RNA sequence: GGAUUUUUGGAGCAGGGAGAUGGAAUAGGAGCUUGCUCCGUCCACUCCACGCAUCGACCUGGUAUUGCAGUACCUCCAGGAACGGUGC
């Protein structure tokens, strides 16, 4: 059950309760994410809960795109090319993926448009030192993990590692 | 057609007017027209600066009419 | 209830200086004595004045035909 | 003589551009004779704006284009 | 000689709506008077401006000559408006 | 004295050196050769003047009732 | 007499509209009212000061038109016989 | 009624412009103004010209003017402000 | 069916003054390149008149509320002022 045309031509689209326009793709197990542009950048919402993405890539620009639900999937690498594809892109959930590693978090420092990133239950939150360098890395980021960056987080971010 | 406003409970009563370019006046409403056209008996206008000029009765037009708030009860 | 027509009636009949100010525009107003008037508000002023309140100015004109869809507000004055 | 000009576009979401700048994207259920547009869950972009039902007057519409198909 | 969205607004009157002005003052409050050329008259209204000069007023009358747009709930665009 | 119409005040001007003043600013002056209903103006031989200033001539100026501010009668 | 069904009959033609805010549409056009409502097709749009957008489809109200711009091969002398 | 008036009245100054083939111009709110001969009018000053010259000045946002032509236009009534008919075309 | 609330528009235009202040990589003219001098277009800082006062949104610290609802907006104190509009 890939992603194609017909299927997100036939998805459900609606306002969510921030006033957006989301399109609800949710019970279609996509290995990967692609084939969107059929939406032609008309929803401000990616609701792909309970997928099997593997990696975030293979989107095309989307300048109307500003929030991505990729909870309860095994996403365990992102795109390096994120920030030429969606350059609003503020709100990213990545709750429960398979991301071990604190490089994959790499990509992510190109979006200077996010705000809003979620990467708890993950493999990689449980390492040593993981929100102090998500917080170096990412330094766009003003809540990480349902809570504010303050300016001693920071402070302790530009110390190590600098 | 050529309903006239609802101004029959505002009536005899102290109210605030604003006129376009930032014009502000107080007064008492004594009567109503078609034309959104309102006469202020003993009016106030607020200048610039803030002090209050008596003008006396005045006739408002509904043309510059922007928003007339009932500072008394109805 | 007081028409705004008949107090325009009254206010042509009784021959007193009334001051009219434009719509956008509170530097210039016009006074006179409106001696006529007619469904579209048209006053008719005899002697009439522009006065600038931003320069402190008074240019007389005469008989003036001023449009109802400018004058904003109108009021009575004593001079 | 059809007037279906107004007609095609219904139960659809457009995004009218205001005089003032202001672009107002939502869902054109209805009109009358002075152009008065009913958007249900309508978006402000000049920044997002959460407005939802705004019921803009015909006085203020510039221009009208299409935004994307109906829910 | 009625419009669907002047009956639209006829039908929301005494809902807890608002109507921003050309100027940008937002009158908010309970539609008490709702004609048919776009005259909103409430009681107990609240100013909330594009200038955001916040007061509360006993009653307030907005025209429909500069009033830009209105602002109403969701509860009366299912039904009978769905056409 | 007796209170006169605008529109007989109008159809009697023609004929009459007036100036004709519009809300840019800018002024018309001349002879005034038809007046209608509407409120329109067309004059012949008329100069503009600006800001106190003459500009020039330019013959038969016609000028609608949503532009033009006053009229004086010279 | 009347312009409007002068200009109601200026379909299926390439023709451009200046608005008074400086932005210039220039498309074919498809749908006129009684009111002057211009609904064209696959439209470009460049507005004061912005770059050039294309569209599918446009409504242009006949209050908001402040000039128009027609071709030279038009027959504005044949569809001047009502 | 209607044809008296826009014969004898302020119309007629439009009207011999059509009739004759006479060049008059039209200054717009947009500070540009548009010399041409009038083709076609109307009640609202609806006027579709042929062979107009378009004439303003523009600021680089010193300033300076432009002038441009146009084969066919057609011009509302509304952005009409100001219409001068002068013997140019002789 | 162009005369006040919708469609023949009341719209257009310009951002205070000064200083041997600073820049036009590839884009001004003149004294007929380059170097220099003069004059009608911005941004950054400083001074006078942080252009002024207002309220809304917002950031830091302290502080109060533990409450079952369908919402312009919601505790208070102090500092800073990146944003919006109103009148001069």
């Amino acid at each position: 059950v890939k992603l194609t045309a017909e299927l997100i031509e036939q998805a459900a689209q609606y306002t969510n309760a921030v006033r957006d326009r989301e399109l609800d793709l949710r019970g279609y197990k996509i290995p990967v994410i692609e084939n969107l542009g059929a939406t032609l950048d008309q929803f401000d919402a990616i609701d792909f809960s309970d997928n099997e993405i593997r990696k975030l890539d293979g989107f095309p620009l989307l300048r109307r795109l500003k929030t991505l639900l990729v909870n309860n999937n095994r996403i365990c690498r992102i795109g390096e090319g994120l920030d030429q594809a969606l350059p609003c892109l503020t709100e990213l959930i990545l709750t429960n993926n398979s991301l071990v590693e604190l490089g994959d978090l790499d990509p992510l420092a190109s979006l200077k448009s996010l705000t809003y990133l979620s990467i708890l239950r993950n493999p990689v939150t449980n390492k040593k030192h993981y929100r102090l360098y998500v917080i170096y890395k990412v330094p766009q980021v003003r809540v990480l993990d349902f809570q504010k960056v303050k300016l001693k987080e920071r402070q302790e971010a530009e110390k190590m590692f600098k | 057609k050529a309903h006239p406003p609802e101004l029959k409970k505002f009536m005899d009563k102290k109210l605030s007017l604003k006129l376009n370019g930032g014009r502000h006046v107080q007064g008492i409403l004594r009567g109503f027209d078609p034309f959104m056209n309102l006469v202020i008996d003993e009016c106030v206008e607020m200048a610039t600066s803030g002090q209050q000029n008596n003008i006396g009765m005045v006739v408002i037009r509904g043309n510059s009419i922007i928003m007339l708030e009932a500072l008394e009860r109805v | 209830m007081v028409q705004p027509i008949n107090l325009i009636f009254r206010y042509l009949q009784n021959r007193s200086r009334i001051q009219v100010w434009l719509y956008e525009q509170v530097n210039m107003r016009i006074e006179g004595c409106i001696i006529g008037f007619d469904e579209y508000m048209n006053l008719v002023l005899d002697d009439a004045e522009e006065i600038h309140s931003k320069t402190k100015s008074r240019k007389q004109l005469g008989r003036i035909m001023l449009k109802g869809d400018n004058i904003t507000l109108l009021q009575s004055v004593s001079n | 003589g059809k007037s279906s000009k107004m007609l095609q576009h219904i139960d659809y979401r457009m995004r009218c551009i205001l005089q003032d700048g202001r672009i107002f994207i939502g869902t054109f259920k209805a009109f009358d004779k002075h152009m008065n547009l009913i958007l249900c869950d309508c978006d402000e972009f000049r920044e997002k704006r959460v407005l939802g039902l705004v019921l803009l007057r015909g006085e203020n519409l510039v221009s009208m284009t299409v935004e994307g198909p109906p829910p | 000689s009625i419009g669907v969205p002047i009956k639209v607004l006829h039908e929301a009157e005494g809902h807890i709506v608002t109507c921003e002005t050309n100027t940008g003052e937002v009158y908010r409050g309970k539609l008490i008077e709702a004609e048919d050329n776009m005259n909103c008259q409430m009681s107990n209204i609240t100013v909330t401006y594009r200038d955001g000069r916040v007061a509360q007023l006993e009653q307030v009358y907005i025209r429909g000559s500069k009033i830009r747009f209105l602002i109403l709930p969701d509860m009366l665009k299912n039904a009978p408006m769905l056409k | 004295s007796l209170p006169l119409n605008p529109k007989p005040f109008l159809n009697g001007l023609t004929g009459k050196p007036v100036m004709v003043k519009l809300k840019w600013g800018m002024e018309y002056k001349g002879y005034l050769v038809s007046v209608d209903g509407y409120m329109n103006m067309q004059l012949a031989n008329t100069e503009e003047y600006i800001d106190g200033a003459l500009s020039g001539h330019l013959g038969e100026v016609l000028i609608r009732c949503n532009n033009v501010l006053y009229i004086r009668g010279v | 007499m009347k312009l409007v069904r002068f200009l109601m009959k200026l379909s299926h033609e390439t023709v451009t509209i200046e608005l008074k805010n400086g932005t210039q549409v220039h498309g074919t056009i498809t749908g006129v009212d009684v009111s002057m409502n211009t609904h064209l097709k696959a439209v470009k749009m460049t507005l004061k000061n912005r770059e050039p957008v294309q569209l599918e489809t446009l409504s242009i109200r006949g209050n908001n038109i402040r000039y128009f711009i027609l071709p030279d091969s038009l027959p504005l002398d044949t569809l001047l016989v009502d | 009624r209607e044809e008296e008036e826009f014969n004898t009245g302020p119309l007629s100054v439009l009207t011999q412009s059509v009739k004759n083939n006479t060049q008059v111009l039209i200054n717009c709110r947009n500070n540009k103004k548009l010399l041409g001969r009038v083709k076609a009018f109307d009640r609202h000053c609806n006027m579709v010209l042929e062979n107009v010259k378009e004439m303003w000045t523009e600021v680089p946002k010193k300033p300076v003017n432009k002038d441009r032509y146009i084969s066919k236009m057609f011009l509302r009534g509304d952005s009409v402000i100001v219409v001068l008919r002068n013997p140019l075309i002789a």
